[PDB]
């Protein structure tokens, strides 16, 4: 017997069993395509004949043959396990159509053939592991960006918040900023290079125009890093130009709320009656969010936005990168969570909609 | 209906979760502190 | 396969056989001047020096134990079971503090501790044969503050008070201390002669250098009667009816006297404050020794050692383990 957890990051999937601490396996969530289709890796290292492509698009599926072959290969040589013995537990970003919900667990179901399965949403298990009862989520993701307040271990769909933004982005606009440095930075050796980069030197900036300040007078935020070809890069105000975009979106030329604005309007649309207990229940998400002067800098800005009246109690767990895996370890780890399961059979008799009618 | 029972169950998982916490850290904790008094009754026993 | 107790202490080390009343060698010492293994390497070496000139025999022989600070961090006791079970490859180890040897030495478990050595003179409560950590108050006012009194007053007397030289110019302000110092106030006084034949008339600085570790601070009754204030509420009359001193830095003339009388001044009239009276230089220099050989010769330390065996089965965590 055995217990799977599945997630499935907006670019890189990351699998595991329940009660463990970490996923089994990782790796970035591309797929192979001849002009075989491989898969994440496995097509990267067979790029001649494999093109790369992203079925998570947007944070949402495209082709079903796609993540279908994702999982046969997951399945086959990373898990080696034979699922169809074992429950399976799968995630999803809000919102999903229900036309999406379905057509996996009916992929499940035929392809597959696995007994017990059930859905739930990342941000919810996230919190989960984060163990607190009702507060607001921040899902900087790795592809795209949600704000989800959650009660009572409950969501309401209208007063989440959406945005395409993350760390692919980010890292497009770094890559941009310093190709016009002077430098360049084109195939998919170069995206993975600005990306090491970024998560190496970059980081957040506590008061930006002083920080440009510094940056321009203070050369130790200019820093030298080894390029793989071994060039060294100084880098200073572009350590934190980028991350800055984050609550400006005219720093790529898009216009919207901030991060931390998008979040005040979030909480504006709950309820009035408990939004300091929000405020006091903050959240983060993201392995690509974890950047120095982050939390602290986005604690300052709400704490001036949000009313002083209110407590601002931050909350930003240096280990989140695997938020959503953990608590969905955690779920499925838990015996009242045991019978909620979903069976083969179940299927047999009520067909695909039974989700809808059951996996809340 | 189904609107009243889901929220139930929402909260039902919340209390387990949180109970769950509340465990773990206390284990960790008495853990410990039978730790020490272990190290405490040793040292007892060089003193016998 | 006589077991060898050595005391590494800060200033000299005494080594010698656990049986034997003595440690038969006993020299100076630097790796430890905070008081724990500064220098591993150079630690190795006199470890070594000790096993091969010193004794004269192998360490793969004979059991061993060593005696550590009191204060001493973990990481260091860690590394020496790494350190001595890897290079010597003794059948037989145990580390103690070098308090609770001194309370195994003068034959009573719980007790109150006061010593001394380079830079650091320490107040240890011992109850039950186990250091309360908390209780322990440490102070810099240790003797060597007190023969850098000595040196001083002695430049200052503009006499001629490599490295031997600064060992002979460390040696002679210490056995000026024994011959002289002690706790126009003090009348006439020694003719203390040089090796040379320098001297003069030694008057008040015998009695105002000793002050210092009382008045330069903490001093050592402060020391003491704020260490028994840390420690637990009820067991500190049993501390004062069993205060003791170790250590030769702790060798001056009416030192323990001075001490009885700040202490029954300062512990209230009523308690049964009693100084136990090793104050014999041989008393106070072999004491921790003396606690260790007891420890090593008896015959439940058949049991108590980390043998050889436990190192391999198990790596540096067996000293937390198997040493209280």
């Amino acid at each position: 017997i055995a217990a799977l957890v599945v997630d499935n990051g907006s670019g890189m999937c990351k699998a595991g069993f329940a009660g463990d601490d970490a996923p089994r396996a990782v790796f970035p969530s591309i797929v192979g395509r001849p002009r075989d289709s491989y898969v994440g890796d496995e097509a990267q290292s067979k790029r001649g004949i494999l093109t790369l492509k992203y079925p998570i698009e947007h944070g949402i599926v495209t082709n079903w043959d796609d993540m279908e072959k994702i999982w046969h290969h997951t399945f086959y040589n990373e898990l080696r396990v034979a699922p169809e013995e074992h429950p399976v537990l799968l995630t999803e970003a809000p919102l999903n159509p229900k036309a999406n919900r379905e057509k996996m667990t009916q992929i499940m179901f035929e392809t597959f053939n696995t007994p017990a399965m059930y859905v739930a949403i990342q941000a919810v298990l996230s919190l989960y592991a984060s163990g607190r009862t009702t507060g607001i989520v921040m899902d900087s993701g790795d592809g795209v960006t949600h704000t989800v307040p959650i009660y009572e271990g409950y969501a309401l769909p209208h007063a989440i918040l959406r945005l395409d933004l993350a760390g692919r982005d980010l890292t497009d606009y770094l890559m941009k900023i310093l190709t016009e440095r002077g430098y360049s930075f084109t195939t998919t050796a170069e995206r993975e290079i600005v990306r090491d980069i970024k998560e190496k030197l970059c980081y957040v900036a506590l008061d930006f125009e002083q920080e440009m300040a510094t940056a321009a007078s203070s050369s130790s935020l200019e820093k030298s890093y080894e390029l793989p070809d071994g060039q060294v890069i100084t880098i200073g105000n572009e350590r934190f130009r980028c991350p800055e975009a984050l609550f400006q979106p005219s720093f790529l030329g898009m216009e919207s709320c901030g991060i931390h604005e998008t979040t005040f309007n979030s909480i504006m649309k709950c309820d009035v009656d408990i939004r300091k207990d929000l405020y006091a229940n903050t959240v983060l998400s993201g392995g690509t969010t974890m950047y120095p002067g982050i939390a602290d800098r986005m604690q300052k800005e709400i704490t001036a936005l949000a009313p002083s009246t209110m407590k601002i109690k931050i909350i930003a767990p240096p280990e989140r990168k695997y938020s959503v895996w953990i608590g969905g370890s955690i779920l499925a780890s838990l015996s009242t969570f045991q019978q909620m399961w979903i069976s083969k059979q179940e299927y047999d008799e009520s067909g695909p909609s039974i989700v809808h009618r059951k996996c809340f | 209906q189904e609107r009243r029972w889901k929220v139930a169950a929402a909260k039902k998982l919340v209390r387990t979760v949180v109970r769950h916490h509340e465990e773990k850290q206390l284990r960790e904790e008495r853990g410990k502190k039978e730790e020490q008094s272990r190290l405490r009754r040793i040292a007892a026993s060089t003193a016998r | 396969v006589g077991a060898l107790v050595f005391d590494i202490g800060s200033y000299t080390v005494r080594a010698g056989y656990a049986g034997e009343d003595c440690p038969k060698v006993d020299f100076p010492t630097s790796p430890l001047k905070n008081g724990m293994v500064e220098d591993w390497d150079s630690f190795q070496a006199i470890l070594d020096h000790t096993y091969k000139m010193h004794v004269k025999s192998e360490a793969s022989l004979h059991p061993v134990l060593m005696s550590e600070a009191p204060w001493n961090t973990r990481a260091k006791r860690e590394k020496l079971t790494e350190l001595m079970f890897e290079h010597y490859n003794i059948p037989a180890f145990f580390l103690c503090k070098t308090a609770v040897l001194t309370a195994f030495a003068n034959g009573r478990s719980t007790g109150l501790i006061l010593d001394s050595g380079a830079t650091h003179t320490t107040a240890i409560p011992v109850h039950d044969g186990y250091v309360l950590q908390q209780g322990i108050v440490k102070s810099p006012l240790a003797g060597d503050f007190i023969t850098m009194q000595c040196r001083e007053l002695f430049q200052e007397m503009n006499i001629e008070l490599r490295s031997w030289h600064n060992y002979m110019c460390n040696c002679v302000i210490q056995d000026f201390q024994a011959s002289v110092l002690q706790v126009a106030a003090q009348m006439p006084t020694v003719h203390y002669e040089f090796p040379n034949g320098y001297n003069c008339d030694f008057g008040a600085e015998r009695l105002k250098i000793p002050e210092g570790l009382f008045d330069p601070m903490l001093g050592v009754s402060h020391v003491v009667t704020t260490s028994v204030g840390m420690c637990d509420i009820d067991i500190r009359p049993g501390l004062y009816g069993s205060v003791i001193v170790a250590g030769g830095n702790t060798l001056i003339q009416s030192f323990t006297d001075r001490l009885n009388r700040e202490l029954s001044q300062k512990t209230p009239p009523s308690m049964r404050l009693k100084l136990i009276a090793n104050n014999t230089t041989v008393e106070r220099r072999f004491s921790s020794w003396i606690g260790g050989s007891i420890l090593a010769s008896l015959g439940t330390f058949q049991q108590m050692w980390i043998s050889k065996q436990e190192y391999e089965e198990g790596g540096k965590q067996c000293v937390e383990r198997k040493c209280p």
